[PDB]
């Protein structure tokens, strides 16, 4: 279940916590598009944000 | 005399500047690094770490092992046993059974190579290393399938959890094999490697420095001739109401109770009065008092009456050092006031109390000073002002160190003495000095010290004696002979009537409080209108002298306010009874349906804590068919070979057993217990299965989808039983489970388990537990319990769970039934094993250890 | 405002170099969040139970 009212039907999660073996995990996602190049949507649109766990 | 003069010298400079100095050569700080040795063989060693992580742990493994290893079978050598309880998720292993020789180390699995590699040509040593760098791997001779293959991490919280070093291969003896650790981590010592004479030499040096002060004071002389003086002896003040409040509050520091009320009511007593303070009022009202102290603390055990009698220790040694010319009770003072100051530091009052003496300390050392000076006489005192630097930095190291009775009476006699001292400037009754010193300690010890600075407060009731004796000069100074024959005293009867309301909560036997308040408001409109007309005519009754009657109501209303004794189920499979098989024959009744997740307390959560006993994971089925072909495991007490018993928690299971026997043989069995599981209506502190009776309702001793056995007690019978079972519930889980009862013979508690092998205590629950070998830890190397009486209701646990089998039998409570005993496991061996051999070893010594 | 203007892709990266049981991530895809004040979204007519602390 996810946070923050995240449907799960339309975001993914990932994580790298098992009871199986550790085993030094890591990963590094695809190019993902920043949104335009307007002023008015620098501002009021500060950040950009992950929802992270441990 | 000046002749042996320097000696006083000598024992103090040296004394001080050795006590100053004994935070210095840090402690011994013992070691293990166990090492391996115990000859050649197959010594599954068990050493169990109490902090669950070594340093440094090498092992020198020779691949002359994998040369011979049986397949389906292998583990060349473990830290923890073998199968023991999810040991390979918290300790390292490593092993094959196959072509898959790999170490493991906290499920981390490091170096995974195949049998054919390390057995046979090139390398045959493996040295694996979890040193403070990581955990790595060693396969010098072998190049990859860096070029190296140590293919071991760097992250250094892969130390594993040593309980022993388990089981190895069969042989004579290996090669090298050497594997083990440090065993320790340096956070305790043995005791002071050089100090320990430099501890005796101090205080010898400050005995004989206080020798040397007894010896100096002699131009007064004189020879002190009597014990218990003249001041004393007089039993006439009465004893007995002191003992007799203690005995009262009673039914170790009645010996400190004992001697605080002695102390107080023989020396600070006739001090501050002549045969005023002596008088029956001011001595019965500090008695009376102290008495009243001691209501809150000496019910809940602390150490706080130990401070007030060592503060009041220190007050009377400085008032009898004021009194003669002897220092010599001014450096025990000193020393006494270091020795409450070595308790918990809300012990401030004895510091007050030397503090208070400050003018006259000094007044005397002055008064001496005209014929020797700081050397011989400041010294030795400041060398008695450090003996409990050295007591309380002897077994430390300077590293490893780097409320409405109790106060409100007390400000409530405080208040007026201070007003009616100075006011008057000099009073005819109580002498002028140690009042104001008193009052000096009171005030201080009240405040600035303890109020301003917020040190631990809420230590209510530690006014023990100095409060008792300000009590007494309440008492003495608002007698009606001293004062103003006039409204004062009619208005200290008010304050001290509004202080016994206000304080006077659970407590009722006429109307609630505030009655006595009815008494003080009339009481302040009397002192008015006796301030206005001015009209001894009621003074004996309305001043009331006697301010302590208030505070013998106060005591009143605040006075009038098991490990042996237990059963235990040794032989828990023997002892049957026969009936003459299920009955005629089971209808309603399954030799299946038993537990599978009523296990054997009902712990089907998917991932336990710590705390297990393996019948938790058991398997769910032994597959071997008992008595009424039960291939199902049992409770504690499990002879699946021979014991026949019933369930139906798979409708309305209806079947019944037949008769059975009824056992001075109930003599020594005092219940006989039947071992069922399952839901049933029972008589607590269901379904429907009872004993019956031909020539009953259980008391119900447990959670019933646990294995509840039943209590119904063997004094029910006189000198046939049968469970009748009847399980009307169609659902396919609410049912019960049945057994026939065997021998409930047991033996007693602290006998079976007893006081010599090792028994884990609980979290708390340790009361009267003292029979026991407790569990004790020989500097890093804790001992294996085998006992573990634990709490009835919901990190040494996981360490003895890391190696040790576990299950509860039946316990017992003494004939009270249906209080649950709480719990007392057997914890059993994984495997065969040794005590642990423990190379012991010195020198770990430095400056700045932690 | 980390990010200079001419930046126009970005990609989560994460890392689980250490072995124990307690030391776990997790992600999802970044996200520019559409912002509004709290006076905004919260009106003063919405009853809201404030903690007393604020």
């Amino acid at each position: 279940p996810l946070p923050y009212g995240l449907d799960p039907k339309r975001v993914p999660v990932a994580g790298t916590y098992s009871t199986e073996a550790q085993q030094e995990s890591r990963l590094s996602s695809a190019w993902y598009e920043l949104p335009a190049r307007d002023e008015t949507e620098r501002a009021a649109h500060p950040l950009v944000v992950i929802t992270a766990a441990g | 005399v000046r002749i042996a003069r320097w000696v006083a010298t000598i024992a103090g400079l040296l004394g001080f500047v050795l006590s100053v100095s004994i935070p210095l050569l840090p402690v011994t700080q013992t070691t293990a690094t166990l090492n391996w040795p115990q000859q050649g063989r197959l010594d599954n060693v068990t050493a169990p770490l109490i902090s669950q992580a070594p340093l440094e742990l090498t092992a020198t493994v020779p691949c002359s092992v994998v040369r011979d290893l049986p397949p389906e079978g292998g583990l060349v050598f473990g830290t923890a046993p073998a199968e023991g309880r999810d040991a390979a998720l918290n300790a390292m292993l490593v092993n094959v059974t196959e072509t898959r020789v790999d170490v493991i180390v906290r499920n981390v699995v490091v170096a995974s190579v195949n049998r054919d590699r390390v057995a046979g040509p090139d390398c045959q040593r493996i040295e694996i290393t979890s040193n403070l760098d990581g955990t790595y791997a060693d396969f010098v001779g072998l190049t990859q399938i860096g070029k190296l293959q140590r293919t071991g991490y760097p992250d250094p919280n892969l130390r594993p959890a040593i309980v022993g070093v388990f089981t190895d291969l069969t042989g004579p003896a290996p090669q090298g094999l050497s594997v083990s650790a440090e065993i320790d981590t340096r956070f305790t010592t043995h005791p002071t490697a050089l100090k320990l004479a430099a501890m005796l030499l101090a205080i010898v040096s400050t005995v004989i420095a206080l020798l040397a002060l007894w010896r100096l004071d002699r131009l007064d002389g004189r020879r002190m001739h009597r014990l218990i003086p003249t001041r004393w002896r007089t039993v006439t003040a009465v004893d007995g109401v002191v003992v007799g409040g203690m005995a009262i509050w009673y039914v170790p520091d009645l010996i400190c109770a004992l001697i605080c009320w002695l102390l107080l009511s023989r020396e600070v007593l006739p001090r501050l009065g002549p045969a005023v303070a002596g008088s029956r009022a001011a001595m019965w009202a500090a008695g009376l008092v102290l008495l009243g102290a001691w209501m809150p603390f000496n019910n809940g055990l602390r150490p706080e009456g130990q401070i007030a009698t060592g503060a009041l220790i220190t007050y009377v040694l400085i008032e009898r050092a004021v009194t003669s010319g002897r220092l010599t009770p001014a450096a025990l003072a000193i020393t006494t006031a270091a020795f409450t100051l070595g308790i918990q530091p809300t012990g401030l009052i004895a510091v007050a109390a030397l503090l208070a003496g400050g003018r006259p300390i000094l007044r005397i050392v002055m008064r001496r000073r005209r014929l020797v000076g700081t050397w011989p006489l400041i010294a030795p005192l400041l060398a008695a002002g450090t003996v409990i630097l050295a007591v309380v930095f002897a077994d430390q190291t300077i590293a490893t160190v780097l409320r409405r009775v109790a106060f409100v009476f007390t400000a409530m006699c405080l208040f007026p003495s201070l007003f009616m001292m100075l006011r008057r400037k000099h009073i005819a009754g109580v002498a002028r000095g140690p009042a104001w010193r008193l009052m000096g300690i009171i005030f201080a010890t009240m405040f600035f010290l303890m109020f301003t600075p917020t040190k631990w407060i809420h230590h209510f009731g530690l006014f023990a004696a100095v409060g008792g004796a300000m009590a007494a000069l309440a008492t003495v100074l608002v007698s009606p002979t001293v004062l103003r024959s006039a409204r004062n005293r009619m208005a200290f009867l008010s304050l001290v009537l509004f202080v016994l309301a206000f304080c006077f909560p659970k407590v009722g036997g006429v109307q609630i409080s505030a009655i006595f308040f009815a008494l003080s408001a009339i009481a302040a409109l009397w002192a008015f209108w006796l301030h206005l007309t001015r009209r001894s005519r009621v003074v004996d009754r309305l001043t009331a002298a006697p301010i302590p009657v208030a505070a013998g109501f106060m005591v009143v209303v605040m006075m009038a306010s098991l490990a042996d004794d237990v059963l235990v189920e040794p032989d828990s499979n023997a002892g049957f009874l026969t009936p003459l098989l299920g009955g005629e024959d089971p209808q309603g009744f399954s030799p299946d349906g038993v537990p599978d997740r009523i296990i054997a307390e009902a712990i089907r959560l998917n991932n336990p804590q710590p705390g297990t006993d393996y019948d938790w994971n058991r398997p769910i089925k032994l597959d071997e068919p008992g008595i009424n072909g039960s291939t199902v495991p049992l409770p504690y007490g499990l002879d699946p070979k021979r014991v026949p018993v019933a369930g139906t928690y798979s409708q309305e299971s209806r079947l019944s057993s037949a008769w059975y026997e009824l056992p001075t043989e109930r003599a020594a069995h005092p219940l006989v217990v039947i071992t069922a599981a399952g839901t049933i209506t029972g008589e607590s502190v269901g379904q429907t299965v009872d004993l019956e009776y031909a020539t009953v309702t259980p008391y119900d001793v447990g959670p019933t989808p646990s294995w509840r056995n039943l209590r119904y007690p063997r004094s029910e019978i006189p000198d046939a039983v049968r469970v009748v079972a009847e399980d009307l519930s169609l659902s396919q889980g609410d049912w019960i489970a049945v057994t026939p009862p065997r021998v409930p013979e047991l033996q007693s508690v602290q006998e079976y388990v007893g006081s010599d092998q090792p028994v884990l205590m609980d979290w708390a629950v340790g009361l009267a537990f003292p029979c026991q070998q407790p569990m004790l830890h020989a500097n890093g190397v804790t001992e294996v319990p085998k006992f573990r009486i634990s709490p009835d209701y919901y990190g040494l646990l996981g360490i003895t769970d890391l190696l040790l089998r576990a299950s509860v039998m039946s316990t017992y409570l003494s004939q009270d039934w249906g209080q649950d005993w709480g719990s007392l496991r057997k914890f059993d061996t994984v495997v065969e094993a040794t005590p642990a051999e423990l190379d012991f070893g010195s020198q770990t010594h430095s400056g700045l250890y932690s | 405002s980390e990010i200079p203007d001419d930046a126009v892709a970005v990609r989560v990266v994460a890392e689980d170099l250490s072995l124990s049981q307690g030391d776990w991530i997790a992600v999802t895809p970044p996200r520019v969040p559409e912002l509004q004040s709290v006076q905004e979204y919260v009106g003063s007519d919405q009853p809201v139970l404030m903690d007393w602390a604020v």
